[PDB]
């Protein structure tokens, strides 16, 4: 119960979301095409704004959003195994649109 | 009284002490002292217990005190290792368990057939610093039912007897008590395990209700103390626990607990011994007797 | 392991103790100066009170509260927070100015709307006239303090040296001077109006006093808290001694058996 | 020793040095002889050999062998088997300490951790037990008082509180007794003070006849009578 | 500016005198900021 | 009686006459003075008890005679011999500051305090 | 020098240092190296004792440094376990005690009838992490009188020697000592004790007294850094310690302590090496010597 400045709390805050992002329940594996997006959102700090309790709401809903709309994008990441400049910009637009939750 | 591993000097002190207290004419003392070699100490509870059983199958009650079963374990340890048997957990043999369980179940209350005989037991343990991670203490505990956990810390801090009641339990040992001795102590066992929790956080919440419990509880702990080697009579103990259970230690402050006690007893017999004749013979309190005591205790509390 | 892990922890518990011990001494050092000032501060404050007595008193409300930036001073931060919360319930529209970071965080959750002025870097500094003066001058423009007929400051009064009791007191306003029926005994002309000068000056002189008392109960509280930490920390020390002792006995025992099992075959 | 008691009727006080080396010497004998070491690497013959020794030491019906022993533990450990066995035969502890000797008070015997299992109303006299406890409780409360007196400061005392401190520090000096052996170093003849006169003295501090007698005159005295002369001497 | 600001400068001025002590210099010395607030919402803190 | 108090030190008075300079000219108090409220300007203050005189250098404050013979004096500074030349140098820097820019108000207090100092 | 469990390279270093500083022509290194079989290593302190003993017996003197006895213990383990003696504590032989105890009894100052001679000793023990709850350290510790306890933390911090003064103890103390050096280091023992307690108070705000202790204290510790492989004579120990005690280092900044020492000595040696010669030979200090010495220290600090 140390007093924490803003520089320290950027780390602590960033981390807590990441920890929750890691979080998984038992018996629900997923394919690589659909773990490449989720990791972009955590590392590139799209969850920093999103509340800690609802990271898990967001993970699931984001995945339903992409299945309808950006299913072309996911097939490309699966088939080619790399995200291009074009794939990176597309992925970044997708996270953004859904960054409200 | 089986004295295993104790000093021959202590035992001679103990033999004389009992003859002053005129109690040696209905007790035996068995000896396998520290001086006397280990295989005799091993056999000491067994041999004595045969003597105990003889009273028990004549259909009469008895008692045997095994001091100290931790020293039977040592006696048996030395004999066991010199015979080439490799040490178990905590460097004591793994057949230690066998000795204590066989030994202990020859003290048991029998049925109507056997003359409703009994041989009771109080097995006395040498603990390795209040640890119960150790093998020998747990082995005696798992065979037995009930514990009389006793504290060194408490003994030093003027509680004689220093019988902690937090890690002391009774399982099937709780149907011993006749009705007077169920009424009077009623739920005191429970109240002073609400007192323990109240004092963990009295290093959260501070309320009259919690404070009131803590004051009753301390006062109650003081009350438990009694002089050693003149044990206060049972009939005499029945009024004193009533008072405290019925919360009447909100008028007595801690310093005066001892003073009240003797003055309250003297008062009760001279005023009304009727109450005490009843408890000597009946050994069961009725509501009317109970009320009569409450009425008398409050009278004494004021003045 | 067991063996190593017990030991590693005993080194942490020692460092925790040693550091809590360390603070208790610097806290004491600071406390001697905190009191010395405080006495002097209290003496200025009476000179105002004396006046207010013979004057008779006719005092929306402001709340200022005073703690520090630095944490681990005890329940000083949250007990003062709660005593602010009573008078934000006698009027659920009262305005909270928070002097210090610690008190700020807790109040900010309960009512996000109210915080208008707040002051930092006062917690790591002692109460000094320069700071109270600048806080006072700003108080007038932002909060329109003189318009209010009652202003209140809260602090923790160090009644006795193991205790602190949260307390409040009332700072006067320009209205009080005006309508008291014994502003008549005291004499001045229209040349100076005692309302525009005396309110401003006693906003600060009262404020400084609360600031020294609040701080003194806070450094005092911290000393007590840190003393209580050593008693608890010792008990943890003694427990880990027994843990180390049990562990040693098992390591020796188990090693023998293995050597023996080897000799035996 | 056994020959002096049984055949000349005389008391004998028999010292033993480290009993840590008694246990150590047996473990090796055991090991070489083809016995197997027990708990904590120690001799499987630890309890029985010690028991025989200490039932050879007792009050006979002619004379007595009493023994004062020196107890040294295996690297600060009281859960080990060898101290435990020892402690059973012991009926008192005299606990000598460095903190007491730094105040230039020899005897070194730490009052609080000096305890007996024969110090009681029924053994030493009721009076004796009670004098001994009051003097103990007083040092015990003094010690606790000092603890918070350092942190807060020393202006905090009331009239009552300082009464415990004064009586304690009078005893604290009063502890030191010139020792005969150590006669040169003190420069003051060693004194002896019998059991009855030990009780009486401490009673006098309890009735406060010696609660105004100078604090630096309790340094290296004997009986109750003796320190009247030192008191005159500090003052004069 | 307030009457107490005016006096605060005046005390600071009086020690500018030839004699002084540790607490005087401190009594006039501030390395303190203040955080502006309105409504949670904040414009940026600025030297006090 | 008469009081002196400061943030950092407390002064305890008895006193017969107290002599004061206030924003109404100059005020004198001798025995019981009929109650007056004047805030004290930057001042040189004298206190006399009997034929003894004692002197103080005061930074301004407030003064209040209460009816019972008690002169409550508070100031942020306010001894006279103790206070004691660099203020002339401070005046030159204040003149520089004004050219660009409170700085006006600060240099006005310095000139006010400098006239008052010259009286000593 | 008793090279027990030390490589041939390790002793090649010792040899080269010893020759550079001319100490070869009284020095002996009895060598039982680490490759050299476990019986030779076991017998290496025992052999070396003999080489010393021959000097001691004839009335003469010597000092034998057993380095490291820790390794003697491993060697015995090999021997003991193959010949099948069961080990006691920590799988280190049960009579390992007996081994170390027998060796260290030779290290004492003989009577006038033996022709006055001695074998001095300075045993060395290596600890894994500083653990002295182990079998091999605990036995030695008891057997020996004196200990020097080097602290890993002190070493890093550039303090070589890395002696931790609290756990460094002498058990025969100042019986044998030069008086002059004793006098000006009574003060040093108490100063240094004090400085320790107030170094954990400064992990910020402090009182004037404690803050004095700290500055004055630091100067004393900085004097106790003595460069490795640089001998010092009694005529040069006494002055330095005296400066610090009497507070002439208080002024001297830390960067300047190292230079201070050397420069001061040479100044005393030119001006008056009589006083220095008197210290050496008398082994004592006088009211007359102290006046001049103190006066000389004051003049020197001032420039």
């Amino acid at each position: 119960g140390s007093d924490l400045d803003a520089s320290t709390k950027q780390t602590l805050v960033r981390g807590e979301r990441l920890t929750q992002l890691l979080k998984q329940n038992q018996y629900s594996p997923l394919a690589t095409e659909e773990q490449v997006p989720l990791i972009y959102a955590g590392v590139n700090g799209h969850l920093d704004g999103i509340e800690l309790s609802r990271i898990g709401e967001f993970e699931s809903s984001f995945l339903s959003y992409l299945k309808s709309n950006h299913n072309e994008l996911l097939t490309e990441i699966r088939e080619k195994g790399e995200l291009s400049k074009e794939l990176l910009a597309s992925l970044k637009s997708a996270t953004e649109s859904f960054v409200a939750t | 009284y089986v004295a295993v591993g104790q000093k021959r000097s202590t035992v001679a002190q103990l033999v004389q002490t009992l003859e002053q207290h005129d109690a040696m004419k209905y007790s035996i003392i068995v000896a396998a002292t520290a001086s006397e070699a280990a295989p005799l100490q091993y056999l000491a509870p067994f041999t004595a217990a045969s003597i105990g059983e003889w009273f028990r199958d004549n259909g009469k009650h008895a008692l045997i005190v095994y001091d100290d079963l931790s020293k039977q374990a040592v006696a048996y340890r030395q004999l066991s290792l010199l015979l080439r048997r490799p040490p178990g957990r905590e460097a004591y043999p793994g057949d230690v368990f066998y000795l204590h369980s066989r030994l202990l179940e020859r003290a048991a209350k029998l049925s109507e057939k056997e003359g409703s005989g009994s041989l009771t037991a109080l097995p006395v343990i040498e603990t390795q610093g209040g640890d119960v991670s150790a093998y020998i203490p747990t082995n005696v505990i798992s065979i037995t039912d009930g514990q009389i956990f006793l504290e060194a810390e408490l003994f030093y801090k003027g509680i004689r007897p220093a019988i902690n009641v937090g890690l002391s339990v009774s399982r099937v040992g709780s149907a011993a008590q006749v009705k007077a001795l169920k009424q009077v102590a009623g739920s005191l066992k429970l109240f002073l395990a609400q007192y323990r929790e109240v004092a963990a956080f009295a290093q959260s919440d501070l309320d009259a209700s919690t404070k009131q419990t803590l004051v009753r509880g301390e006062r109650l702990t003081q009350l438990l103390k009694q002089n050693q080697y003149s044990p206060l009579a049972t009939e005499e103990q029945v009024p004193l626990i009533y008072a405290g259970v019925n919360g009447h230690l909100d008028g007595i402050e801690l310093s005066r607990i001892g003073e009240f006690e003797s003055s309250f007893l003297s008062y009760l017999k001279s005023n009304h011994n009727e109450l005490l004749t009843e408890i000597r013979e009946k050994g069961e309190l009725s509501k009317e007797l109970l009320a009569s005591l409450k009425s008398a205790t409050e009278s004494f509390v004021a003045t | 392991a067991t063996l190593k892990e017990v030991e590693m922890r005993l080194k942490s518990i020692k460092n925790i103790e040693k550091i809590t011990k360390t603070m208790k001494i610097v806290a004491s050092t600071r406390l001697s100066k905190a009191e010395k000032a405080k006495i002097s501060a209290k003496k200025m404050d009476e000179a105002e009170q004396l006046f207010y007595k013979n004057a008779e008193t006719k005092n929306k409300e402001l709340i200022v509260a005073i703690t520090s930036d630095k944490g681990l001073c005890g329940s000083i931060h949250s007990q003062l927070a709660k005593a602010v919360r009573r008078h934000l319930n006698d009027q659920p529209n009262a305005d909270i100015v928070t002097i210090g970071d610690k008190i700020k965080m807790q109040l900010l959750r309960t009512h996000p709307n109210n915080i208008k002025l707040s002051i930092n870097g006062i917690g790591k500094d002692a109460p000094t006239f320069q700071e109270s003066a600048l806080i006072a001058d700003k108080l007038l423009s932002v909060m329109k303090a003189g318009t209010y007929p009652k202003i209140s400051i809260f602090y923790n009064d160090p009644v006795s040296s193991l205790s602190f009791e949260p307390s409040e007191k009332p700072i006067f306003n320009a209205k009080t001077i005006e309508q008291s029926p014994s502003f008549g005994k005291f004499e001045i002309d229209t040349d100076a109006n005692v309302p525009r000068d005396l309110f401003e000056y006693t906003l600060a002189n009262q404020m400084l006093t609360a600031m020294a008392q609040g701080y003194a109960a806070e450094i005092s509280a911290r000393r007590n808290a840190m003393d209580n930490a050593s008693k608890n920390a010792g008990d943890m020390i003694n427990r880990y001694s027994i843990l180390y002792n049990r562990t040693r006995q098992a390591v020796i025992t188990n090693e023998l058996v293995d050597i023996i099992t080897g000799a035996s075959s | 020793a056994e020959y002096f008691r049984d055949e000349e009727g005389q008391d004998v006080l028999l010292f033993i040095d480290n009993i840590f080396r008694f246990t150590q010497a047996g473990s090796e004998v055991s090991a070489l002889l083809g016995r197997i070491p027990s708990a904590v690497g120690y001799q499987p013959t630890l309890a029985t050999d010690m028991g025989l020794l200490q039932e050879r030491i007792t009050t006979t019906k002619k004379g007595s062998v009493t023994s004062v022993q020196a107890v040294y533990v295996p690297a600060d450990d009281l859960t080990d088997p060898a101290p435990a066995t020892t402690f059973a035969h012991l009926d008192a502890t005299t606990v000598l300490s460095r903190g007491i000797s730094e105040l230039g008070i020899y005897p070194a015997v730490d009052p609080l951790d000096s305890k007996s299992r024969l110090l009681d109303a029924a053994v030493v006299g009721q009076e004796h037990y009670d004098v001994a406890s009051k003097v103990q409780e007083t040092l015990q409360t003094y010690k606790s008082l000092q603890d918070i007196i350092a942190i807060l400061g020393m202006d905090e005392l009331s009239e009552q509180d300082k009464l415990t401190v004064e009586r304690a520090r009078k005893i604290q000096r009063f502890l030191s007794q010139p020792f005969a052996v150590a006669e040169v170093f003190t420069g003051i003849p060693g004194k002896l003070v019998r059991l009855k006169d030990t009780v009486a003295s401490f009673k006098a501090v309890l009735e406060g006849k010696y609660d105004n007698i100078p604090e630096h005159a309790f340094y290296m005295v004997g009986g109750i009578e003796d320190v009247v002369a030192k008191a005159e001497k500090l003052a004069a | 500016i307030s009457y107490a600001a005016y006096l605060n400068v005046a005390a600071q001025a009086i020690r500018s005198t030839e004699l002084q002590t540790a607490s005087v210099l401190n009594r006039s010395q501030t390395d303190a900021f203040y955080t502006q607030y309105k409504n949670a919402s904040e414009p940026t803190p600025i030297t006090k | 009686k008469l009081q002196f108090a400061l943030p950092h030190e407390t002064l305890y008075s008895e006193v017969t006459q107290v002599n004061l300079p206030a924003k109404s000219g100059r005020i004198g108090v001798l025995a019981n003075h009929v109650p007056t409220v004047e805030q004290l300007l930057p001042g040189v203050v004298e206190v006399m008890e009997g034929s003894n005189s004692k002197k103080f250098f005061i930074s301004g404050g407030f003064a209040t005679v209460q009816p019972d013979s008690q002169l409550c004096v508070t100031a942020i500074e306010a001894p006279l011999e103790s206070f004691s030349e660099n203020i002339k140098n401070l005046l030159a820097e204040a003149k520089k500051n004004v050219s660009s820019s409170r700085e006006a108000a600060e240099a006005a207090i310095q000139v006010e305090v400098l006239e008052n100092l010259q009286s000593v």
